[PDB]
Parts: C-alpha cells; structure tokens; sequence
C-alpha cells in the first residue's frame, strides 16, 4: 500500500507539471476627459511635447520585475506572482480608447489608475 | 510561437523606435519621381534618406559587437 | 519507434546453461559493435553528410557512445577475470 | 515522531520558497506650487535650461543600493532598495508619477513638499 | 539513446523553429540578394544559428570526458 | 559527381538570380557600341551594381557555414 | 526528490536547472556567463569524488593482498 | 564570525556518531539490498545507462565493494582449511 | 547556494555597481534618435566598457579552473 | 554616484574642456536660421561648425584606441 | 586561534607509568586507532561534499595533504601487524 | 600567506575599475606568479609522498 | 615580490615618465583639440604608449610559459 | 653565458621599446633562450627517469 | 655575501667497532636527508626562487638527487635483510 | 650565438647599405619637405625597409616553430 501511494503519487505530479494554468486577459478602456495620443504644440517660437497616458504609464513600469499593488493617489499565489513587466497598453485614437493587456488584477489596478488620471480641464480668460 | 534569440531582440529595438520610416522612405520616394525637380521635395528626400542610411548602419554595428561578445565566452566552456 | 521488439517471461520456466549465457552475451555484442563500426564510417564517406551542420552534431554523439560502450565492456571483462585468477591461483 | 516532525516541517519550508512577499505600489503627487517638466528660456542673447524635481531627484538617487531614511531639511521585505524608486513626470496634469514601496513613496511626498514652496515677485525700476 | 542524446536534444527543444526560419530567410534574400530589408533580417538568424551550434556541441564534449574519466577510475 | 552542402548554398543563389549572369553580358555588348547614350548607362550602372552584391553575399555566406562545419569536427576528438 | 522513507540544494540540481534556462535563449550574455562558472564547477566536482573513492578502495585490496 | 563555537574542557566526539558501524568489515545488509536492486530489475524502467554521470557514480561504490567482500571470502576460507590441515598433522 | 568560482564572478557583478542596467537604457535613448551625435558619443563609451568587463570575467573564471583541475588531478 | 569606468573618463575629459562649445553651436545656429544672408552671421558659423566637427572626431578616435590597448592585455590572462 | 600560543607547565605524563596489563595496553591501542580513522574518513567526505571547499585552491592543497596522510597511516599499521603474526607463526612452527 | 593575500587585493583593485590599463597589467602580473607557485607546491608533495609509499611497498 | 614583477617593473623604469606624460598631452589637447601643434604632439606619445604596453605584457607572457614547462617536469 | 647576454639584450631595449633595430635583436636572444631551457629541462628527466626504472628493475 | 657563516671543524670520534660504525653511518645518512628535505621546502616558497627559471632548473636537480638516493638506501637495506632471513630459514 | 641569429644576419648582410640610406634620405628630406624629388626618393626606400623587416620577423617565427615542435619528442 504505502509502496503504490508513494509511486502513484509521484507520476501523477510528473504528469501534470508541463500544465500552464496563467491566462491573459484584454481589457477595453474609453477616456472620456483627454485625447489618447501624445500632442505637439508647435508654437511661433517653440515646440513642446506633450506624452500620452500610454507612454507615461509604459515608461513608469519599464523591466519591473515585482508585481503591482495598493496603488494609490496552493497555486493562487503561484498565478498572483505575476510581473509588472508583462503589462501591455495600445493607444487606439479611432474611439478614443486604451487596450491593456494582462492579468485580472492588473487590469483592475491599470483600470483605476486610467480613472485617476483623466480629470476634466477648468477654463482660463486672459485679458 | 515564434521563437526570437537575444539579437533578434536587439534589432527589433530600432524596427520599433522608428516607427515608419521605413514608408516615409518610400512615400518621399515615390513624390520626388513624380516631379524631380521641385526644391521642397528634393530637399525632404534629402533627410528622409539621409536618416535612414544612418539607421541601417548603428543597427549592423550593434549586432555584430554583441555576436562576438558571446562567441568569446563560449569559447571558454571548453 | 522503428522496429522494436522485446522478449517475455525470459527465465521464468527455463534458464540456460552458464555455457550458453556467455556465447548468446558475446554474439549479441560483436554484432552490433561490427555494424554501429561500419554505420560510423559511411556517415563520414557521404558527401553530403560530412558538411551539413545537422549531419556533423549527429555524428559527434555516435563517436561518443562507441567509445563509451567498447571502454566500459573493457574494463568489466578485465575486473570479472581477475576474480576467477584470484579464486583459482594457488 | 521526531522524524514524522523533523520531514514535515523542511518539507513544508521547501513548498514556499517560490513564493515571493514584496510588491510595488504608486503614488500619483500633484504639484501645488510649480511645473513638474523642465523649463527653458529664450533671451535676445541667452538661452537657460533649469532641470525639474523629477530630474533632480532621479539624478540624485540613480544607482543607490541603500534604503533611504530620516529626510532632513519578514522585515527583509521593509529593505527594498532606494535605485528600484522610479519617477515620471506627467505635464497634462501637473503631477507627479511615483513607482516603489510605501516607505518610499512617503519619503519622496515629504520631500516634494519640502521643495514645491511658491516664489516671492519682485519689482525692478 | 542515451544521456549524451539527452543533452543534445535539450537543445533542439529549445529552438523551437530556428533550424526552418534560417532555410526560410535564406531563400527569401536568394530571390532578391540587394533588400536591404531581407538582408538585416538574415544577418541576425544566421548569427543566432551559429551561436545555438557552437554551445551545444562545447557542452556535449564536457559531458563525454566527465564519463570517459569515471569508466577509468572503475577499475 | 557528388554535389556537397555548400554546393547546394551556392546555387540556392545561382538558381535565385536565375538570369542576371546573362544580362550583365548582354547590357555590356549593349553599351560597348555606343558608350554615350544615357539610357545605356543608366541600365549598366544598375545591372553591375546587382552582380557585385550578389557575388558578394553568396562568397560570405559560403565562409560562415564552412567556419560552423570545421568548429564541430574540431570536437571529434 | 519528492521522498522520505522513515526508519538545501546539491550542484547536480543547480547545473540542470541553468542548462534548462539557457537552452531557451542560447545567445543571452548573461545566461551564458551564468552557466560557465556553473559547469566548472560541476565537472570539478565530478572528478574529485570519483578520485577519492578509488583511493579509498585501492588502500582495502592492498590490505587484503597483504594478509593473504 | 557568525555562528562560531568550541568545545573546551573534553574531547566528545561530534563530527561522527561513535556507533557499531565501527565493529564491522562490511556492510553486508547494504551489499545485499544494492546486489537485489540490480539483479530483481528484467525489462523494468531501461538499460543501458552507461552514460548518466549521476547514477554512474552510484555504480561505482557497488561495483568495487561487491568485488572486495568477495575477495575477502576466498581468503577466509582458505585460511579455515589451513588450520584444520595444521591441527591433524600435528 | 554556491562555490568559489561564484564569488569570483560575483566580485565582478558587484564592482560595476550599475553598468550592466545602464547599457540598456543607453541602448533604450539611442534607438529614439540614432542621428543623435551626444547619444552615439555615450553610446560608443558604455558599449566598450561593458566588452572589456565580460572578457576580463571570463579569462579569470578560466584560470581559475585551470588551477584547480591541476590539484585535483594529484588526489591519486 | 552613477558608476563610470575610465573610457569613459577620458571621454569626459574632452566634454569638460569644450566647456561651452556645445551650446554655442546650437545658439549660433538659431542667428543663423533667423537670418541666413547676413555674413556677420554666416562667418560666425562657419568657425563653431568646424570645432564641433573636430571636437567629436578626436574623441571617438581617442576611446577607439584605449579600447584596443586593453583588450590586447586582456588577451594575455589565458 | 592564530593570535595565542599556549604550552604546558611542565609535561608530566601519567601514562608513561606501565601500571595497566599487556591487554589493557592493546586495547587501549586498537580503540584509539579505530575511532582515529572514521573520523578521518568522515572529514575527508565533507571536505569534498561542501561546495566552498571542493572550489578553492588554498582548500584543495589541505585536502590533498590529508588524504595522503590517511593512507600512509593505514598502511603502516597494517604492516606492522602483519609483521607480528609473522614473528608468532615462525617461532611456533618451528 | 603573503601571496595569497595579495591577489585578493589586486583583485578588488582592478574590480573596481576593469578598464584601467595600470590595473590590468598589475593583475596579469599577480595571477602568473600565484598560478606558477600553486603548482609548484602540490608536485613536491605529491612526489615527498610518493618516496614514503614506495618504502612500506619494499617491505610489504 | 617575485621576478615577473621585476621583469615588469624594468619598462616602468625603463620609461621614466610615459604614464604622467600621456595624461598631461592629453589634459593639454582637450583644452584646445584643434590646435595643430597639440594634435602632432598628442599622436606620438600615444603611439608610444601603446607600444610600451604590447611590450610589457608580451614578454611576461613568454617568461611564464618557460616556467610552467620547466614545473610540468617535477614529476 | 647565454642568461647574461638576455638579460642584457632587455636592459637596452626597455630604455627605448620603440627603436626596431634594438626589437630585431631582442626577438632572436628570447626565442635561443626559450628553446635552450626547454632542451636543457626535458634531457634532466629523460636521464633521471632510466636511473629510477633501474631501481624499480630489481627492486 | 650578507649574515654567512661555515663551521670549520668538525667534532671527531674513536671507531672501534662494527656497533659504532654503524650507529656512525646511520647518523651521516639521517642528517642529510633531513637538510636536504628542509632546503626544498625553502626553495619551493621563496617567491624569488619559485619564478625565475635560473632557480627552478636547480630546484628540479635537488629533488631528482633526493629520490634516487633514498631509493638506493631502501633498496640495499632491504637486500641485506633478506639475505640475513633466507641464510637463517635455510 | 645561435642558428637563429644566423638567419637575421643573412638578412643584416643582403641589405648592404638600406639602414643608412634611410637614414641619411629622411634628413634631406627634413631639410626641405615640399622637394618632389626628395619625397619620390623616400618613398620607394621606406617601402624597402619594411618589407625587409617584416620578411626578417616571420622567418625567425617560423624557424623557432619547427625547433620547439622537435624538442617537445625527447619526451
Ligand atoms: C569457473 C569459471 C566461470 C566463468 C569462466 C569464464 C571467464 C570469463 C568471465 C568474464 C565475465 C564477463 C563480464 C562481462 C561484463 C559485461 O557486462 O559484458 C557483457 C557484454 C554485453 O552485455 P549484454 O547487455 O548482455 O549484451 O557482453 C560481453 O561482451 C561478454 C564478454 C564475453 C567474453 C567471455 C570470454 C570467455 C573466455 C573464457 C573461456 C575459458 C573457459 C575456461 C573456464 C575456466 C578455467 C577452468
Ligand atoms: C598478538 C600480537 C598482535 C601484534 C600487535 C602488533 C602491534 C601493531 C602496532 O604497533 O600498531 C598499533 C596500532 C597503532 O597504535 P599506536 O602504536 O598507539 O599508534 O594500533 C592497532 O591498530 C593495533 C590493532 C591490533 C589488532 C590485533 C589483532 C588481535 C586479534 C586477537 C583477538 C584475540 C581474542
């Protein structure tokens, strides 16, 4: 008995180690106070650039090797423990609109930050 | 998937940091053959041209240096 | 996967003669020792086998077993021998 | 017992050294009192360039292996690294992008408001 | 088989497509030798070919003289 | 007759500019009559430059794979 | 192994593992400077035991030779 | 530096258990489990493994001490032989 | 957990504090604007320093090993 | 402190020497591009043009063969 | 330690005294040797198991040396021992 | 332990600062002559040991 | 000490100043890289430098092959 | 003896390593004297190893 | 050449018979042997010595000398006291 | 002296005056730098000098080879 535990137990394990259980999911984003893609001002005397939320965003996780959490203004954990540096973001200007690219959680913590970030322009008269 | 080594990564580093002159060669191009003998279209192609000789050349250089890095050290695992 | 082929329940109502065990082990290697030999040498004699990278890194590995094989029945030959003289020799 | 004991226990420590306990967080800082990018100034004769907060303060920590500390004008996770701090400036709103751990992201927030303090005008004749 | 075949093949199963890729670049620049496009692409692949054979065949030989020396010290 | 590997490298290019080694000779009994017509030189110009690169390719790629091949039977040993 | 039967990590683990992380990008710099160091000291290893024992067993037949 | 310590008044020995592993020549309940294991196994997991470098060096301690104890035997007996033979002469 | 030529490596890995990030980056600004004379100055300096690092790690791991393959060989 | 070998000493060496060059360049070149026939301006150019250009020549030619001096020593350690 | 030398006052040996028997003598002997050797070997084996110790040269050369020492020790005793019996054999059979 | 003890310094030394000719041609110097003394070492004892097991063989 | 160190040393003293002389050139250049008489001076004490270099190492690296092959026979 | 006129041969070229007339002369003394040890070395244990096997003849 | 000093006369003994010749030349050989053995270990660890190939070509002499004359002496004792217990067997 | 010296000196020898005219040319030409008889003059006799001395190099090279592969069989 203890001889068949021991050895079915083990080829079981063997068997299912190849298994990849990590899946990636697409979330769809619209902005509705800002446009999505970097602008230039080509002023008289000067150019000035302007980076979209993409490159911003992009640049801030660049080869980050440590998962994101708290953001602010048995195989779980295995799936959890999921790099920074795997997330993806695509400017698509024709809806206006972001494509992320990673786990549920990082989605999520992506999605707030987006709606952190796109607040609405007050007006400035100047006589 | 299709499988892409170290250099493979280093080159496709310049592909994607220019983002399209590789069409902007080819519309600038295609411009200047209709009407050769405008300034302001000599004088486009002039740069497009100009860059993307340059671009060419830094990529090359770039992935030859690092294949003889590595050669060096596999050299060293007899 | 080619060709394969293996015996059942070898000893399990008969069992050979010492005599015999030693005479089917000798023949059974000589063969195919004579034969991995000759399989060596035409993949050397080919043309087009000796200059192909895929060919060569397959060749090294042949190089290696025989070499490998042929030491090891050697060595224990020679130890299993040196029993029997101890055993024997007065 | 004691090998029962003994086995469990190195074979439970063994199944968790995969797992890793430290994370990342941001913190997004607007400034109250200044503009985050860099500025520069045209002049009939002179052109100036006055680097940003996020320039400075990345120009200063760049390459540090020790934690930070004590701004002046399971714990192994407390002891991330000052380098791993990373900072963004983002113009459209005036803020201020900030990427590592807690006591990071609060450190730097004190420091930015030690440093954003608005200017007195003066008038020449 | 054998143990040395093990190592060998750790490779190949590693380079997924490599081996095609390279035939593949290669007779795509043979159709048009002066694409500076197709040129590029085929200096990497061949270089990323000629790396992936040199390690392999250095490892396999450390391998062999580990067991070449211990089938000595049988005896 | 026995065609080796690298053999089979070099026509993959011969077999690839399938006319060329003809054109060159052709555009230069062309030009050779008549060396002041721009449209003569124009096509030279073009159809030279084409068989230097390709003469020039096809000899460096021979190197590399016979560099490859001698590495490895260098660890027969 | 998986295994106790009642009654850390040795080199040979350590060199399969970096060969299985090299062997998916055989041109990386520093996986290949990894596995260098990691290979050297497998085959020292290697040796150094199998010399050991041998003397050890030649030390046991000379003994028993010199009582025959 | 870190974690050091010395035992200072008596020499107890520690590197090794003292046990009755020192009142024995050989092994032979460990000879007798190894010389099972490679000798119950007939077409059962493979053959061959001239190569691996791991169990390679396992097959090197069996190798030489089920020679030595067998060495050992022939002496004995003799020896026991010889004995008998001085008694009755003498 | 790991031997001696570890440590010597290592003592490498930790004397260029940082070299081996700021390649990339340097690499990460370049491939933006490669008509960028200051960019391909800096550039050519860290592309250099780091060849020479990885040579000198690898010739001292070799001798390394070639010492102490020949003590070992007079276990015998 | 950012970590600096000595290539890149040397190399630094040129950069604080020029101390202002770099920006002169570039202020010269706005006069210019404000008014182009003036040959107060076009004069004035012509002389900070060609610094930079030997300025920069110089010093890649100076690392190159630092460069080769090492690794020639390098090749020594086997 | 390195940074001390410590002695003895004046070497005093009670065991220099013959007091105990022709056999208490022996087995004093073959104890001392046998538990001499095993923790010999053992040493010997975790020099060689421990990865920092099979790796570097200042290591390696001690190694080597106690090795050596090992054997030369074995193989005296063991022909001194011989030689006893010998001495036994010849007198009695002749 | 002189020799041994320099190294290690050469090679912090030149750790710091791999590019440095002075450096580089300090540490090839070092490491030659450790190299040389190591070897030279071992095969005096191994042939010192050698003489001692060849005597017991004569008498064995 | 030891004698590759003396061997090395002998170019130090051989040449009295080189070291402190191409840095001083090369201090005095970059103040003014476009003044010919700098560039002429510059070119040959570089040169020199490198050979001094080549040199050194080429001839300790003789030195210590004799050694190692007369050790290689005390066995 | 050949080991004063090397360690000569170096003392003037280390005054002026890049004078080719004195690097000609150089290159000659080192490569004599190179083969000259090694000759002189493996002669030593050619001789020494047939007065060994001597002994271990009859031993 | 700097802190050098040679005894000039030796100490001088009566030789009477075979006893004290030989207590005599077993004291001239051991003395020797040890010197010689702690002249090498010197030479093997002066750095000036270990690296110039002036020196080693000497140091390969003295340890050559060494070991064929210790070889010699085992080999004639051993001869003579074989020839002692084949005499007395007979 | 040795064999190896007696094959530079075969070259010291076929080379009567080279070493002086070289010499002597480079100072004319010092004195008046812009003659184009004194350059074509120089020229032609600096390009002699090298491939003498390179000539000279590889075959001390070559020889020393054949020697130590002989002297490396008394083994
Ligand atoms: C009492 C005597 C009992 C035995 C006498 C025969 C002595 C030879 C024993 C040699 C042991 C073989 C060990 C081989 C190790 C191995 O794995 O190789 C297998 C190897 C392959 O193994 P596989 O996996 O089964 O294919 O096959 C061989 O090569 C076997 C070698 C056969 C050579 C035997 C030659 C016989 C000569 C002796 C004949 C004289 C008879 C006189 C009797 C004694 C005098 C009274
Ligand atoms: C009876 C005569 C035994 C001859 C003793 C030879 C002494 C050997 C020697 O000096 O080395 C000692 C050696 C080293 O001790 P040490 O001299 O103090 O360093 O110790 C031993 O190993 C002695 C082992 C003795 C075993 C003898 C076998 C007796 C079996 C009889 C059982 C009867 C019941």
């Amino acid at each position: 008995y203890v001889d068949m535990v021991v050895n079915a137990a083990t080829m079981m394990d063997k068997q299912n180690d190849g298994i990849e259980l990590g899946r990636q999911k697409i979330g769809v984003m619209r902005l509705n106070n800002t446009f999505v893609g970097d602008r230039t001002y080509n002023l008289r005397d000067q150019k000035m650039v302007i980076p979209g939320i993409a490159t911003a965003i992009e640049r801030l996780l660049q080869g980050e090797e440590q998962p994101l959490g708290n953001i602010v203004s048995l195989q779980e954990a295995l799936k959890q423990n999921a790099a920074a540096g795997n997330i993806k973001i695509v400017a698509y200007p024709d809806t206006n609109s972001l494509l992320v690219k990673g786990t549920a959680e990082q989605v999520h913590f992506i999605e707030m930050l987006v709606k952190a970030l796109d607040v609405a322009k007050r007006h400035v008269e100047l006589s | 998937t299709p499988w892409s080594g170290y250099l493979d990564d280093v080159s496709a580093k310049f592909d994607t940091g220019v983002d399209n002159l590789q069409t902007q060669v080819t519309e600038a191009l295609d411009k200047l053959a209709a009407k050769p003998s405008d300034p302001a279209l000599l004088a486009a192609y002039q740069s497009k041209l100009s860059e993307y000789n340059l671009y060419r050349n830094a990529q090359s250089n770039t992935v030859k240096v690092f294949k003889d890095i590595d050669a060096a050290i596999i050299q060293n695992f007899r | 996967v080619i060709g394969q082929a293996v015996n059942i329940r070898s000893m399990e109502t008969d069992i050979v003669s010492l005599d015999d065990r030693l005479l089917q082990a000798f023949s059974g290697s000589a063969i195919a020792t004579a034969v991995d030999k000759q399989t060596i040498t035409n993949r050397i004699e080919d043309p087009n086998l000796v200059t192909d990278p895929k060919e060569l890194a397959i060749s090294q590995e042949m190089i290696s077993d025989y070499n490998l094989y042929v030491s090891m029945v050697s060595t224990l030959t020679r130890k299993g021998v040196g029993a029997v003289e101890t055993l024997l020799r007065s």
